[PDB]
């Protein structure tokens, strides 16, 4: 339900390769991507679960 | 690195990589002797993770390199989330680096040293190379 | 993909602050160093790594990989943690430890 | 420190 679980997954400014989970609406499920370590959004967990708990059928 | 060159193995000896349980390479390190890798904040390295030193081409079934432990990490307390700012810590190693000829450390600046600006200086990583 | 299995290495200029300020203005804080957009950049999983000078023969940690064009952009600056502002810490932390 | 047993090149 939150609206942010819209949101496309963003990466950043940063220069890591971390592996994150973001709700994918359009899919409807949790998938991951690459995220560069700073300034993330509110899509963007640290596990499908809880990526699937949060925007869980958003 | 977009647009660098490949580079000559074991020339940038206190490079290591930092990976996950599964071996997968996430940050870029600095060794600057043998119990301690500086790297940076935001990578959020972790007691569970691996340094990894002595590699060059890490699409090899099998090389010489070392596997390190983290004994123990510090960010450094005024890291500024919002801002990037002071984007440091150190990691602990748990064993040591055996010095070696391809894996060495690298000298730490002075607090006045001072660089100019137009100076020449160098990057290494294994990161990206077209985005 | 664009994930070399070989390091890689390039040659930059350190940019002065002000010139800095030319592009990323406000948001380049004291610890901080910018080098590049001379036709180079970090990206992807380069962060944490080295920036090395050559003081009187020997290599130097500059900076630290932080951040910059969010696209790995060769005309861009790129910043980095500026060794000598953190030294101190490093020290003492050291030191400590 | 800093010195490495391999000289590196061009960089």
């Amino acid at each position: 339900r939150p609206d942010f679980c819209l949101e496309p997954p963003y990466t950043g400014p940063c220069k890591a390769r971390i592996i994150r989970y973001f709700y994918n609406a359009k899919a409807g499920l949790c998938q991951t991507f690459v995220y560069g370590g700073c300034r993330a959004k509110r899509n963007n967990f640290k596990s499908a679960e809880d990526c699937m708990r949060t925007c869980g059928g958003a | 690195i977009v647009n660098g060159e490949e580079a000559v193995p074991g020339s940038w000896p206190w490079q290591v990589s930092l990976q996950d349980k599964t071996g997968f390479h996430f940050c870029g390190g600095s060794l600057i002797n043998e119990n301690w890798v500086v790297t940076a904040a935001h990578c959020g390295v972790t007691t569970s993770d691996v340094v990894v030193a002595g590699e060059f081409d890490q699409g090899s079934s099998s090389e010489k390199i070392q596997k390190l432990k983290i004994a123990k990490v510090f960010k450094n307390s005024k890291y500024n989330s919002l801002t990037i700012n002071n984007d440091i810590t150190l990691l602990k190693l748990s064993t040591a680096a055996s010095f070696s000829q391809t894996v060495s450390a690298v000298c730490l600046p002075s607090a006045s040293d001072d660089f100019a600006a137009g100076t020449t200086c160098v990057t290494t990583g294994w990161g990206l190379t077209r985005y | 993909a664009n994930t070399p299995d070989r390091l890689q290495q390039a040659s930059l200029p350190l940019l002065s602050n002000t010139n800095c300020k030319k592009y990323w203005g406000t948001k380049i804080k004291d610890a901080m160093i910018c080098a590049g957009a001379s036709g180079v950049s970090s990206c992807m999983g380069d962060s944490g790594g080295p920036l090395v000078c050559k003081k009187n023969g020997a290599w130097t940690l500059v900076g630290i990989v932080s951040w910059g064009s969010s696209t790995c952009s060769t005309s861009t600056p790129g910043v980095y943690a500026r060794v000598t502002a953190l030294v101190n810490w490093v020290q003492q932390t050291l030191a400590a430890n | 420190c800093g010195v490495p047993a391999i000289q590196p090149v061009l960089s």
